[PDB]
């Protein structure tokens, strides 16, 4: 593990002294007020204790440091209180405060392509009066060969997709509904997570099961018809459930995407950023609920492929 | 703690090496010394062969895995020259070895010994000289010789070699390999009125006798052997089981219960036309009874080389059923003779349809002449078959390794290079085998080496060295020869385990 | 003292000493090879079989370093090695050159950051200046020799004595499936191992060989669809013991037709489905022998995890090993599966190519199976140098001609600039003869009198030192007529590998503390 900050190191070190370690405790536990500023203390602290010894050997006393030092501290308050200035916010600034601050961690080589995605991205976020949060920006990692590739998503991401592709991915307006229904969850024959002696009560269970199956999937397929009845108007499903391929090629024939094994942050960035209601019933019911998506693409790369949705409302997620 | 890379682990490597090349030196020649060895368990074995030695030992060293994994391998594909290579190997690095700490790279010795070994195989087969049915009119004539080589190894008696004559030239029908391998001896035991026999067929040893023995026929004229596993004994067969003990009429009722399935099997497995029962555990004593009764044939107590020998002659085949036999998996042989000699019962079996196994049966009345006078037979065998089988042959013992080292000597002064001195050293090393022999024949090699280089200084003819007159004649002369073939093959595998050797420079250990 | 536990000796003043002795000594066990010559080494890990190895790719692979220097270029080895076909020891000496060179720099008294710009500096100027000794070029792919001397040349480097029958059947094997242009994959040629003559009677042959015998009968049909499965003659039927000498042969033989109609039933089953063969991994029996002839099966014998595992995941199929008759679900692709006799041995041959896709397995035969690894090491790094994605190669008089070359180009560019950046690129420069001095060492004679009749002669770049006797003083051949030319890629990913582990090395290095449980 490679590394150079300073509370990182602090954090995870092995001190053998225990004086060292409270300190750098201490140092620690004062670092989510501002932003880094666990570094280049430790020097100025270890200069004053020096300062301080000398003067004990050679004859004072610690009140009188203690008042000298706190005198100073006014000081030098008063005086970058009274030295500051004010500047005009714009893009150069900003600029310029990303470079430093790439400059200062990482190296002197991609410290370009990194500072106007984040600008980029704090212009494409901010643009109210109140303070911004850092909680709607997803920071997502992969896997290439290559080492300086970045990009900067507009919209959402969606780690799986479909088991059977080549069918469609040019969807302008399409729905999206989120639900949490059982429609496909194993062939295996279940009861009521205790195992039983008879095949028949097991084997109809199956059978009403599927007939379940066969009725939710026939009201989706009256819902996007209804809805729909174009190419143009598409629906797209999501669902963490498996999808069997003989229904899903009946449902593409018509023109209706569904997903499998969709995980929770997935569903919950996507109703927090589109808004709809998570239900447990796949009924006609009021479309106020479906979410709107502009733009949808398809990123084939590994051995799973991402989804790409964009042009949705209210752009808020980068 | 310490190691190396280099020059250190190559003197290494021949100190592991000359641990194993003395290891097994003083059984060499024809009368070499006899080695006891004993294991963990407690027995003891007294062997002389160098083959058997070096099998029954393990090395915890690469090199001398490695060396005596060819000589397996040179052992197994030829199966004479397996001593030699190693002598020559170590007398090779024995050469090496003040050639490598003077600051010389081993990587240019290579390829004189290349050119060295390639020279001396076009030699070699430059002066071989093959001689098969080209001269001494009608064939009458190369048996006698052969059968006169034969008996020049070893001076035993006038009706000892003609028998010998007589059991290797009767049994070259369908073999066709270069080993007798495929047929095998066995040395039997007891006496007789002559000094050996030979017989076409099964032999059969001594045999339990009972009361009522000699009610079966002694001739047979169309025998046929059961191929059975099960046997007819007492502990086999039963007369009374898990029955209520009432009155005396139980036994009798379960009695013939138990010989009713027992008639049944027996006719069933004689019906198919087998009446030879070979039983391969011991007969009892109202079992022969029950056979004399039905005129059939009984016996017991019988090795497994026996019945492989009658499966393999009479061409019998493999039954893994008792019952619900045919007729097709059983042998068919012609005559059956059982002939008693001093306190013995022989049996043979004459008249088999695949001739391939004969009996030479070797008996003179005694204890100690049957283990003993048994390599002399052995090696005069395979002196025929060598001569019989392979067509290039020159002259043994110790007439060609002083010519071509006197050779190799003659050419190295023609070669302005550092290949002169490896080149020298390479002939001066192929001089190990008629000092070795010397020295197992309890003579002095000073004497007699002076003698061939003077004699090969400018004859060039095939002196070799003697043994019982201990002088220097002639080996042409003496019917003494080896083949051309195995020769080339021992050098080629030295010459590849010496490079093999020279060319490793360091190892790598893995702990876990 | 306050931060480590007394285990490691790192500190202020480990980084000019340590850092480099490590690396040091990883590469002394590495500088006897790189070249063809005789220098085998055994390895002895978990086989125990005592077997000697040339390259030093197996021989890293099976050492275990405990040090983050040494970890830091066996990282670097395999990103190479996934890259390009050939390329391994290069960098490491590139490595080992530069840190021996900038060992002198950090003790004169100099920083680290100017010897990495003047790296960083020498590195851009070599990349800039390398495509511009190109000499000879690949014309057409659809003969035989053109690639069959490129063959030679990179097989040569490995095996010395027999390097041509290899070539040609290496070159036979890849015209018969597809060129370089268009699309050509690499796991699409197998290589299979017959135990009995020498190497001296080798062929070819396209499609599958498998060693497996038939008991059966010879279908040719193309409805014979493949069944694979893991252990189906296992025993689905246990027989227990009940006293000691033997049962009642009643029930004995009840268990035996009941075995033998469920058998019966299971293989009436599994042809009637749609499958007229079956592949079986288990053992044999008479009666399952005698019926798999009555009914005109095809019987197989060897069975191996290799073998079904290549037909899982070439074919698609699944194994199913169950007791219970199960129903049809491996249909593959194939359908002409014909029988030949090679060796007097039975092989397989599948025969299902479309003019896309072809596949092909050479044969090969030895005498133990400790030699057929160097043959097999040979083929398939020549298939992975045969394999370059561009229609000219752009090929480079390799062996040491441009090494010179570069090297007095970067002297002849450094002596211009002033600063206090002349010194990294004079070492950079000086790092470069660290080709030629290998090879003339491993040789017989020594290196500083090749080196001065190299550069003695001209700048011309077709000069290199040769391997007889007669080509070792004088070293004055050409080898553009000859046939001894390089990768021009290769070259540059590894010189940028090199670089760019160097800069990693030299960058982190100062304090190697530990971590807290
Ligand atoms: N027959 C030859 N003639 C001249 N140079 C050779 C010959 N064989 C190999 N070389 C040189 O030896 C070097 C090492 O080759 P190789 O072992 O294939 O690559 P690596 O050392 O990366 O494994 C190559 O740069 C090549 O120029």
């Amino acid at each position: 593990k490679l590394t150079k900050d300073g509370n990182v190191l602090l954090h995870e070190m092995q001190i053998q002294h225990p004086t060292a370690s409270l300190i750098a405790k201490v140092a620690t536990a004062q670092d989510d007020i501002t932003g880094d500023g666990t570094t280049s203390n430790v020097l100025i602290i270890g200069e004053l204790l020096k300062q301080a010894d000398l003067y004990i050997s050679e004859g004072l006393h610690p009140r009188i440091i203690t008042e000298g030092f706190e005198a100073a501290k006014e000081k030098a308050l008063q005086f970058l209180e009274e030295v500051k200035v004010s500047r005009e916010m714009d893009r150069e600034t900003l600029i310029d405060v990303a470079r430093t601050s790439l400059r200062t961690k990482v190296h002197a080589e991609l410290a370009d392509v990194l500072t106007e995605a984040v600008v980029d991205s704090i212009l494409a976020i901010k643009k109210q009066d109140e303070p911004i949060d850092l909680f709607m920006i997803e920071i997502m990692e992969m896997k290439h060969k290559s080492e300086t590739d970045t990009s900067l998503i507009r919209g959402l991401v969606l780690d799986h997709g479909a088991r059977h592709p080549d069918m469609k991915k040019r969807v302008e307006d399409a729905y999206i509904l989120t639900c949490n229904v059982s429609l496909e969850y194993e062939k295996t024959e279940v009861n009521s997570g205790f195992f039983y002696k008879s095949a028949e009560e097991r084997e109809k269970l199956v059978k009403a099961e599927r007939k379940f199956i066969e009725d939710r999937v026939k009201k989706i397929i009256e819902l996007k018809r209804k809805v729909c009845g174009d190419s143009d108007k598409g629906f797209v499903v999501i669902n963490q459930k498996g999808i069997d391929p003989f229904s899903l090629d009946a449902l593409s024939k018509e023109g209706i995407v569904a997903l499998r094994r969709a995980k929770r942050r997935n569903m919950e960035r996507l109703t927090l950023a589109c808004g709809g209601v998570a239900l447990n019933s796949f009924d006609d019911l009021s479309p106020d609920c479906l979410g709107h998506a502009g733009l949808v693409y398809e990123y084939t790369l590994g051995e799973e492929k991402f989804t790409f949705i964009e042009k949705c409302n209210n752009p808020r997620s980068v | 703690t310490d190691s190396s890379q280099g020059i250190p682990q190559l003197v290494s490597n021949i100190s592991a090496c000359q641990v194993i090349a003395e290891a097994v030196r003083t059984t060499l020649g024809p009368r070499g010394m006899d080695k006891l060895i004993v294991d963990g368990r407690g027995k003891a074995t007294i062997s002389n062969d160098g083959a058997t030695i070096l099998k029954l030992l393990d090395v915890v060293h690469p090199a001398a895995k490695t060396l005596v994994d060819i000589a397996k391998s040179q052992d197994a594909e030829v199966g004479d020259g397996t001593t030699s290579v190693t002598l020559l190997a170590a007398e090779f690095l024995k050469q090496v070895k003040p050639y490598v700490e003077e600051g010389l790279h081993p990587q240019i010795i290579i390829r004189a010994f290349r050119t060295a070994t390639q020279l001396a195989v076009n030699k070699i087969k430059e002066i071989a000289v093959t001689v098969k049915k080209a001269d001494k009119v009608e064939q009458r004539k190369l048996l006698e010789k052969c059968a006169m080589t034969a008996l020049s190894s070893k001076l035993i008696s006038q009706q000892k070699a003609f028998f010998a004559k007589m059991v290797v030239d009767a049994v070259m029908m369908l073999d066709d390999l270069l080993q007798l391998k495929m047929i095998g001896i066995k040395k039997v035991q007891g006496g007789a009125l002559e000094d050996s026999q030979l017989v076409a067929g099964v032999a059969f040893k001594k045999t339990f006798s009972y009361a009522g023995f000699e009610m079966q026929p002694k001739k047979y004229h169309n025998p046929k052997i059961a191929l059975l596993n099960v046997e007819l004994e007492l502990k086999a067969e039963k007369d009374n089981a898990e029955i209520r003990v009432h009155t005396v009429e139980d036994y009798q009722a379960i009695v013939d219960a138990e010989w009713n399935i027992l008639y049944d099997k027996l006719e069933k497995i004689h019906h198919s036309g087998a009446k030879v029962v070979l039983s391969k555990l011991p007969i009892g004593d109202v079992a022969t009874q029950y056979f004399a009764d039905r005129d059939m044939f009984c016996a017991g107590r019988v090795p497994e080389e026996d019945l492989k020998r009658t499966m393999m002659a009479c061409g019998g085949s493999i039954q893994t059923s008792v019952n619900a036999l045919s007729a097709d998996v059983l042998g068919r042989c012609q005559v059956f003779e059982e002939t008693q000699i001093g306190g013995e019962r022989y049996n043979f079996f004459t008249g088999c349809p695949k001739a391939k196994t004969c009996t030479f049966i070797l008996r003179g009345g005694a204890e100690q002449f049957m283990e003993e006078t048994e390599r002399s037979l052995h090696d005069a065998i395979m002196i025929v078959r060598r001569a019989i089988k392979n067509d290039s042959v020159v002259a043994g013992g110790g007439a060609i390794e002083m010519e071509l080292s006197k050779y190799l000597r003659d050419y190295s002064r023609t070669i302005p290079g550092k290949q002169q001195l490896l080149i020298g050293a390479y002939a001066k090393a192929l001089e190990i085998i008629p000092r070795q022999l010397c020295d197992n024949a309890g003579f002095d090699a000073t004497n007699i080496l002076n003698k061939l280089r003077a004699r090969h200084a400018q004859g060039g003819t095939w002196y070799g060295v003697d043994i019982n007159n201990e002088d220097i004649a002639d080996n042409f002369e003496a019917f003494v020869w080896e083949p051309a073939m195995v020769r080339i093959n021992a050098l080629t595998a030295a010459s590849e385990a010496a490079c093999l050797i020279v060319s490793v420079d360091e190892t790598i250990k893995n702990p876990r | 003292m306050l931060k480590e536990g007394a285990k490691h000796f790192s500190g202020l003043e480990e980084a000019v000493y340590r850092n480099i002795q490590a690396c040091k000594e990883l590469a002394q066990t590495t500088r006897t090879a790189y070249g063809p010559n005789g220098m085998n080494k055994m390895v002895i890990n978990h086989l125990e079989k005592l077997f000697v190895t040339n390259d030093a790719a197996t021989i890293l692979r099976e050492l275990e370093v405990q040090h983050p220097a040494a970890k830091m270029i066996v990282m670097a080895s395999h990103m190479q090695e996934q890259e390009v076909g050939d390329g391994t020891n290069f960098v490491l000496v590139f490595a080992g050159a530069l840190l021996e060179l900038a060992e002198e720099l950090l003790r004169i008294g100099l920083s680290v950051s100017e010897v990495i710009e003047g790296y960083e500096i020498a590195c851009r100027k070599a990349h800039e200046i390398l495509p511009n000794l190109v000499c000879c070029s690949a014309k057409n792919l659809r003969d035989i020799d053109e690639v069959s001397s490129l063959l030679r040349t990179s097989i040569m480097s490995k095996q010395y004595g027999n390097e041509v029958f290899l070539a040609k059947l290496i070159a036979q094997a890849c015209v018969s499936i597809f060129p370089d242009s268009g699309h050509f994959n690499v796991d699409n040629i197998r290589v299979c191992k017959i135990l009995g003559s020498g190497i001296s009677s080798s062929s070819v042959l396209h499609g599958m060989v498998f060693k497996k015998e038939t008991e059966g009968d010879v279908t040719s049909v193309k409805d014979a669809k493949i069944a694979v499965y893991s252990c189906p003659f296992d025993g689905m039927i246990t027989e227990t013991k009940g006293t000691v000498l033997i049962k009642t042969a009643e029930e004995l033989m009840n268990f035996s037709k009941g075995e033998e109609n469920l058998m019966d039933a299971q293989v009436k089953a599994i042809a009637d489905t749609g499958a007229n063969v079956v592949v079986t991994g288990g053992k044999v029996a008479d009666m399952a022998l005698h019926y798999a002839n009555k009914y005109n099966i095809m019987l197989v014998r060897l069975n191996s995890k290799w073998d079904l595992r290549r037909l899982c995941k070439t074919v698609g199929a699944t194994a199913l090993p169950r007791l219970t008759p199960p129903v049809l679900e491996e249909m593959g692709h194939c359908d002409s599966v014909y029988l030949s006799e090679v060796g007097d041995t039975q092989v397989v041959v599948f025969k299902h190519e479309k003019e896309d896709g072809a596949i092909s397995t050479i044969v090969l035969r030895g005498s133990t199976d400790n030699l057929m690894d160097d043959i097999e090491r040979a083929v398939d790094d020549g298939v992975n140098t045969f394999k370059v994605l561009t229609r000219d190669k752009r090929l480079v008089p390799g062996g040491g001609a441009t090494e010179i070359e570069l090297a007095k180009q970067i002297t002849s560019y450094g002596e211009t600039c002033p600063g206090l950046e002349q010194y990294a690129i004079k070492k950079f420069a000086e790092a470069f003869e660290a080709i030629p001095r290998a090879l003339a060492e491993n040789s017989g004679v020594k290196a500083n009198e090749v080196i001065s009749k190299l550069y003695a002669v001209h700048q011309e770049g077709n000069k290199n030192v040769g391997l007889d006797i007669e080509a070792e003083v004088p070293a004055v051949k050409d080898m553009l007529e000859a046939g001894i030319l390089d990768t021009y890629l290769g070259k540059y990913w590894a010189i940028k590998l090199a670089t760019n582990a160097a800069v990693t090395v030299l960058r982190v290095d100062q304090i190697i503390m530990a971590k807290p449980a």
